[PDB]
């Protein structure tokens, strides 16, 4: 049951601060709309195109952005009301919450694959429709490398809930999920497109900077043990 | 049944803030961890609990080393942690709540465990909350569901941290109760408390840590004939 | 004074957000930049200095919102310390907290002028040839104002909130900043380039915020 | 001489009833502490005393003029001084810049006194030798010699120290009554709001208990002992 009451805790706030992410996203690029007004319609934008340009920020953007950002405000939500410490005090596995948490992003790969293979592509496609290689081959494999992402967003968290929480205040891990959210972002579409620059062949590197949080998220759980 | 320590030390980044403290517990020994706050009183008993690691010194509890061995691995054989914070798993309820914990004991069988579970809850006093969210409880009811759930985990020795941690003083009986049954059964108290003229009534000996170094050890009927908190202590 | 105090703790703290903004909107940039390197086939020779040219660009973004995060970090931390609650609970006034924000918000606004006075057309110019060749006033004004009415904006926005929230009281403060700047940014748009003016309601949302922001501080 | 009074003060929250009609006075010289159990009174009438958290009902008094409705904008200005419980004290300026910084903005004295009464307000507390020593250098053991003597420096009757016994030291606590006799001494009413029951009554004259969000006791500690209505709520032996 222990594990469960993770799963809503550590799911719920990911679901919930994906969502309030990307009502932000979603008004932010509303008002961008707004501007865009007067080829025919505004209030179709507000309605027809809203919805179906909401899905699409999450998988590419938004969701692994806020994953982090979910559970490292979640996770250290519980060690923010001590829930973490008498999880750990009663004997649940250090381990086992890592064996917690990562077995909730089974269900939220899910919730992003298909939600990145069925209605990402062919909404956003359909978003655009309704304002009547070098490039994808870099895109399209870091497509695929987006469940890893989330689980590895979600597997930087553990280190960051785990290491430096130092009875840190719910702010500064919010800062944390902001930044290091942030930087798991400049690090998806700087070194993504710089890829080519520097001439690092897909069949090798490509996006494995964005996963190699892994190799950030593996000096943040060893470093104090 | 012990939880022993032997010549603990630790420094945050070379502050050296405790020195070779030893403190020794036996089951039914309620024992109290007083002294200056921020001296080392917390941070060696958070080096027993195991969320601060240990540095120098070595920790045991009959022959086993457990200084390695983070909180949950120490937690798992013997050790039960009471936070000073609520840790009352807000959005879970007490029957789930004390089920969740005694999951993590692998040898119980669910049949039984659901007894322990009510064994646990009518011990007490909390049983009429199996359906209650668990968001929100007094500070009696708060606390009665953390010692229960720590309970769970059928530890050899509890370390209450601050459990006299802003409570009025009529429910310092209600607290102490707590610790009572604590001691009634085969386990070990450690509270951590900084009011020492509350905790020092419950405590069959204390260690008073200062400066680094634990400076008084044994009952405090002997403290109070201890000339370091005599003078610089009360006067 | 206390008042060199309380801006000396914030130019101590803006001058540190703004490298952190800095950085956080030069990632934007380099995004955008980045995006357009590899859609327009932009050479990496001039991707630099186009990072380095939008400058005063980010800079009226970030002005107003660096001595606003700082404002809000500042007088955050300083509740946090319950610093704030003694320094009226001495005799000071909020004024002092407005004073402290004005003499450093003057800073502010007039280096945000020289980002929209000078540096502004100075940036465009040179973002335009970059060597590669081998109506905004109603916005380009409010942005100075925006740093007045921002100081005396956030400062009711961080005393009642942190009582629960480290950072949920920024959140209404940032919130209602943010429908600042949208809403700002989303009338600046007809009647753009040329002579051409937005209709009256730019500076009338404007002046409605700087009427929100002494309601909620008289209290 | 002076008196705070406190009359009538009762406030809801969301409604609910967090304290009804409480009368609590104190005058210069007289230290009144502000007990009970937590959240019934406490840490929302003694506020309102101060000021910072807004009243509902009530009128205080102060120099038989009315402040209730005034913030610590006026109410600190005139007669009121607050020490909150935790590091109020200013952490990125220095002794001899804080203590005059809220010293300078009472217009109420001649400059060349107000250069002159920090200096001899900072040897008051024993912090001669913490002159220009800069804030967040200081333990918590004087960064209440600080923290009070800058609270002092407006001068403020009646202060209300919020939760002294904060760092509960045992030898902190002995300090900390003796800098309180002083501003008893200094002809100031004293209101105390500490948390333990046991210390504050062993430096205060008089007691207001307020538990059950209404006020429930008053005056002497031996008075208090021996009243059931408070011993059977807030102490029982
Ligand atoms: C806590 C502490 C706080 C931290 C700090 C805060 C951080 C803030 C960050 C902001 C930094 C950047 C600042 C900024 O951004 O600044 C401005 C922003 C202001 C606010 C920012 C500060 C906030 C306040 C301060 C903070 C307070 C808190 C905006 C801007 O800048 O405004 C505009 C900008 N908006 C934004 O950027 C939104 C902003 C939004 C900012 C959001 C900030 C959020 C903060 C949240 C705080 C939380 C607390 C509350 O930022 C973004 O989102 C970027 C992402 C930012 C995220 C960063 C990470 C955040 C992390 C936070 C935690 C750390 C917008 O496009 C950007 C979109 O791109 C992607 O979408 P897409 O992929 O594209 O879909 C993004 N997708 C994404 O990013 C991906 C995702 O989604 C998002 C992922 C993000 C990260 C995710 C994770 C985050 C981490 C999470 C961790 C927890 C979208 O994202 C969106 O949607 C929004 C998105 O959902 C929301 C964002 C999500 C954020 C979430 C954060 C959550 C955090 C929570 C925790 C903290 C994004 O909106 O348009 C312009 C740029 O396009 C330009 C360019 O200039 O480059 C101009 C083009 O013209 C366009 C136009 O697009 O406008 C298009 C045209 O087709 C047409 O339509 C035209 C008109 O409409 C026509 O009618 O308009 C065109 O030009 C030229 O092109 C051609 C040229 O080549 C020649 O051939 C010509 O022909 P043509 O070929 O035909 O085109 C054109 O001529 C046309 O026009 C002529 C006439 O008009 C003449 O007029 C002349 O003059 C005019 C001038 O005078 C005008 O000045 C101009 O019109 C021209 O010059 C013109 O010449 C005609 O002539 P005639 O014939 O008529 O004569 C002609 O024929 C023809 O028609 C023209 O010349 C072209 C280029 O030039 C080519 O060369 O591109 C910008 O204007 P500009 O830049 O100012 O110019």
């Amino acid at each position: 049951v222990l594990d469960r009451y993770i799963g809503k805790t550590i799911f719920n706030t990911i679901m919930m601060t994906l969502f309030m992410l990307v009502s932000l996203s979603g008004i932010i690029k509303f008002v961008d709309q707004l501007k865009k007004s007067g080829q025919g319609s505004y209030d179709a934008l507000g309605a027809g195109l809203y919805t179906i340009l909401s899905v699409p920020k999450d998988i590419q953007i938004f969701f692994p952005m806020a994953a982090l950002l979910g559970a490292l405000l979640g996770l250290g939500m519980l060690a923010q009301r001590s829930e973490l410490v008498v999880m750990q005090a009663s004997g649940f596995t250090r381990l086992q919450v890592a064996l917690a948490v990562m077995k909730t992003a089974i269900p939220l790969v899910l919730l992003t694959m298909a939600i990145g293979e069925w209605v990402a592509p062919q909404g956003e496609q359909m978003a655009r429709n309704y304002r009547a290689p070098g490039r994808y081959q870099l895109n399209m494999w870091s497509k695929i490398f987006q469940p890893l992402s989330v689980a590895v967003m979600m597997l930087m968290a553990l280190s960051f809930i785990f290491g430096p929480l130092r009875s840190v205040p719910m702010g500064v891990r919010v800062v944390t999920g902001i930044s290091f959210g942030f930087i798991f972002y400049v690090l998806d579409q700087i070194f993504g497109p710089l890829t080519l620059v520097y001439g690092i062949p897909p069949i090798i590197g490509a996006l494995l900077p964005s996963a190699s949080f892994f190799l950030i998220s593996l000096w943040l759980m060893m470093r104090k043990a | 049944a012990t939880l022993t320590a032997k010549n603990l030390a630790k420094a945050y980044k070379g502050r050296r803030v405790v020195e070779d403290v030893s403190l020794t517990v036996n089951s039914g020994e309620i024992v109290g961890l007083l002294g200056p706050n921020g001296a080392g009183k917390t941070t060696t008993f958070y080096m027993v609990v195991g969320i601060v690691p240990r540095d120098a010194g070595n920790i045991i509890i009959d022959d086993e080393d457990i200084s390695l061995l983070p909180l949950h691995a120490r937690a798992r054989r013997g050790i039960g942690y009471l936070p000073q914070e609520a840790s009352i798993f807000r959005r879970l309820s007490v029957y789930d709540n004390l089920m969740a914990v005694l999951q993590i004991r692998d040898d119980l069988t669910s049949e039984q465990r659901e007894d322990r579970a009510k064994e646990l809850m009518e011990e007490f006093h909390i049983e009429h909350l199996r359906d209650s969210l668990g968001q929100a409880l007094s500070g009696g009811e708060r606390r009665r569901v953390e010692i229960a759930r720590a309970l769970a985990a059928n530890p050899k020795f509890i370390l209450l941290d601050e459990p006299f941690a802003g409570v009025d003083p009529i429910s310092v009986i209600d607290i102490k109760r707590i610790i009572e049954h604590l001691r009634d059964s085969g386990l070990g108290v450690l509270i951590t408390d900084h009011n020492v003229r509350e905790t020092l009534a419950v405590c069959e000996r204390a260690y008073i840590v200062s400066q680094g170094h634990l400076i008084a050890h044994g009952t405090p009927q002997q403290i109070l004939e201890d000339e370091q908190v005599k003078r610089v202590y009360l006067g | 004074i206390i008042i060199r105090y309380l801006v000396r703790e914030t130019l101590k703290s803006q001058l540190a957000i703004l490298f952190i903004l800095l950085l956080i909107f030069f990632c934007q940039k380099l995004v955008r930049i980045l995006g357009a390197a590899v859609d327009g086939d932009i050479p990496t020779n001039l991707v630099l200095s186009l990072l380095g040219l939008g400058i005063p660009e980010m800079a009226q973004l970030i002005l107003p919102l660096s001595l606003f995060l700082g404002l809000l970090m500042t007088l955050g931390k300083l509740y946090t310390e319950s610093e704030i609650t003694v320094m009226h609970a001495c005799g000071l006034s909020k004024a002092v907290l407005i004073k402290a924000a004005m003499i450093l918000a003057l800073f502010t606004g007039a280096v945000a002028a020289v980002n929209v006075m000078w540096a502004g057309p100075w940036s465009s110019r040179h973002q335009d040839e970059v060597l590669a060749e081998a109506a905004e006033l109603h916005w380009r004004f409010t942005l100075v104002a925006t740093v007045f009415i921002m100081a005396l904006m956030v400062v009711p926005l961080s005393v009642v909130n942190p009582r629960q929230g480290r950072v949920l009281s920024m959140l209404p403060a940032m919130l209602l900043y943010l429908v600042f700047f949208l809403l700002q940014t989303s009338i600046k748009s007809n009647g753009g380039k040329g002579k051409m003016d937005p209709a009256i309601w730019m500076w009338a949302i404007n002046l409605l915020y700087f009427a929100l922001a002494v309601l909620l501080n008289l209290w």
